[PDB]
């Protein structure tokens, strides 16, 4: 209910890197006073979250374009395996930067060769119990 | 990249050779222009020496 992200895709093969852009976002809901929130978005490669990329902070717009782009320095034969994270944010000066939304997407659905570029719905992100462990026993 | 780059420097060595062979194909063509001129001259001549042979061998003959 958010609203939407454009987003591009594709892999230069002479490099061996992964071309991610960041083209814009649409109909996103406000949560800041003037009526019009601070979105700017956090990109990293869903398999392993190290090196996280962020765009820069656009102001008081429900419709940002960031235009920008990122490199992945991922070979062709682990990308399948990997999965990319775009989540759209809040940006806030005096608290926590709330998350507006958040998109996946599986490497091995995602077809290189044309260069890709969708438009996909935003997400609300998962915020299941800690301890994951099982104990048993026999009652007589 | 190595593919890459290599490709490059045989695009590059073929933009030069392309170029010098530019420059020969200008030398080649303006000669060859100033000597269809020169060959223009001599068929004049060889026509004008021909007419004045068959005149005056002619007139050699007619003495005879
Ligand atoms: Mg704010």
């Amino acid at each position: 209910k958010l609203g939407k992200l454009q987003y591009s895709l594709d892999y230069d093969f002479q490099n061996n890197q992964l071309l991610v852009g960041i083209i814009q976002a649409a109909e996103l809901p406000a949560l800041d006073m003037g009526g019009t929130s601070d979105p700017y978005v956090k990109v990293f490669l869903l398999p392993d979250k190290k090196k996280k990329f962020e765009t820069k902070v656009h102001r008081k717009t429900l419709n940002p374009v960031f235009n920008e782009q990122f490199t992945f320095k991922v070979p062709y034969s682990e990308l399948g395996g990997k999965t990319l994270v775009m989540a759209v944010y809040d940006f806030d000066r005096f608290s926590k930067h709330d998350i507006i939304g958040e998109f996946k997407v599986p490497m091995n659905t995602v077809d290189f060769g044309h260069v890709t570029e969708e438009w996909r719905d935003l997400q609300s992100a998962e915020k299941e119990q800690e301890k994951l462990g099982d104990i048993c026993f026999s009652l007589r | 990249m190595a593919r890459e780059n290599e490709m490059d420097e045989n695009l590059e060595q073929v933009s030069g050779i392309i170029g010098n062979l530019r420059h020969m194909a200008l030398d080649m063509g303006n000669e060859i222009d100033t000597q269809n001129r020169q060959i223009d001259r001599i068929m004049e001549k060889a026509d004008s020496n021909k007419t004045r042979i068959d005149e005056a061998n002619q007139r050699a003959t007619k003495m005879l």
